[PDB]
């Protein structure tokens, strides 16, 4: 599931269509990291299952996806801005 | 037999579609002026999480 099915679900989703100028959103790839805290000061730290059990935390990992946003201003130049690790 | 992978895929398709729907709604509401658009505030991580 984590390796194939998440990528398939993200990719198979229809591109968002919006509008005057017109805007399109596409999702390129997904990335998963090792499980990590978001501690209250924002500092990263690897979370061990024992600590998750003790502190009533949830043992989870953040999901990032690259998003390409293309804006059409009718000026023949559609500007695409790609965002890494969203 | 539906194991963890199919069960979570079924659970995740709808949540990702809801994320897309809310991005559409917020983006449309914010772009009716035509000013600009930014992604990072238009995505609600709480939905999936």
């Amino acid at each position: 599931f984590i390796q194939m099915s998440v990528q398939r679900i993200v990719e198979d989703a229809p591109p968002i269509d919006l509008q005057p100028p017109r805007y399109l959103l596409k999702f390129e790839q997904i990335y998963l990291s090792k499980p990590t805290h978001w501690e209250r000061d924002g500092a990263p730290s690897p979370m061990m299952p024992n600590e998750a059990r003790l502190r009533n935390l949830t043992y989870s990992a953040p999901l990032y996806v690259d998003i390409t946003k293309t804006v059409i201003k009718e000026g023949e130049e559609q500007l695409q801005t790609q965002h890494q690790k969203t | 037999l539906d194991l963890a992978g199919p069960l979570l895929a079924f659970l995740f398709r709808g949540m990702f579609k809801n994320l897309l729907k809310e991005v559409r709604i917020y983006a449309q509401k914010f772009i009716d002026r035509g000013k600009d658009f930014n992604l990072e505030l238009a995505i609600k991580t709480r939905i999936i999480s």
